[PDB]
């Protein structure tokens, strides 16, 4: 009989209901982001550091470390292979 | 003129007891004097709706209604409706 109001009421809810749940979700990890490569950290020296930066870092990502190391352990067991035959 | 003057009075006598004098009516029995100005009198009274509509009855118009001074009851439901409904746009 009267004039019900509806156009004033999103208060109560905000308009949508499946996007709700993503705005908390996606509003929420901007603000502690990265605004570009922020600490990359890519230097550190801990007497092994500098060995993963050159070969271990994921630019090259090649098999030369693995033929190194299997270099070394052939020059170190030449000696034990001498010492035991 | 023998042909005018005497049917001129007769014309005149005739209605005279009818109209001029109050002689009732002559050239007809029935009684005129209570029956035009008093039976017929009611006539449009009775062809229409006598003591109803020449009496021109005034109904003092019926004061219109509102909401009844419900300031809270009307909002808060008319707020939920309206929050039932948002759901669904």
């Amino acid at each position: 009989v009267s004039t019900l109001i509806p156009p004033k009421v999103v208060s109560s809810k905000n308009i949508g209901s499946a996007p709700n749940a993503k705005r908390i979700a996606n509003v929420v990890h901007f603000y502690k982001s990265l605004p570009q490569g922020p600490a990359p950290a890519i230097k550190a020296n801990t007497r092994l550091a500098r060995y993963k930066a050159k070969y271990f870092d994921g630019d090259n990502a090649s098999g030369k470390p693995l033929w190194h190391f299997a270099l070394g352990i052939i020059a170190f067991g030449y000696s034990m292979e001498y010492y035991f035959h | 003129q023998d042909l005018y003057l005497r049917e001129l009075k007769d014309t005149k006598l005739a209605p005279s007891t009818l109209q001029d004098a109050e002689g009732n009516v002559k050239p007809w029995n029935p009684p005129q004097k209570p029956n035009l100005p008093e039976l017929e009198l009611q006539g449009p009274e009775a062809l229409k709706a006598y003591t109803e509509q020449n009496v021109e009855t005034a109904h003092v118009a019926k004061e219109s209604e509102e909401g009844e001074s419900e300031p809270i009851e009307e909002d808060w439901l008319v707020l939920d409706d309206a929050e039932e409904t948002k759901e669904s746009h």
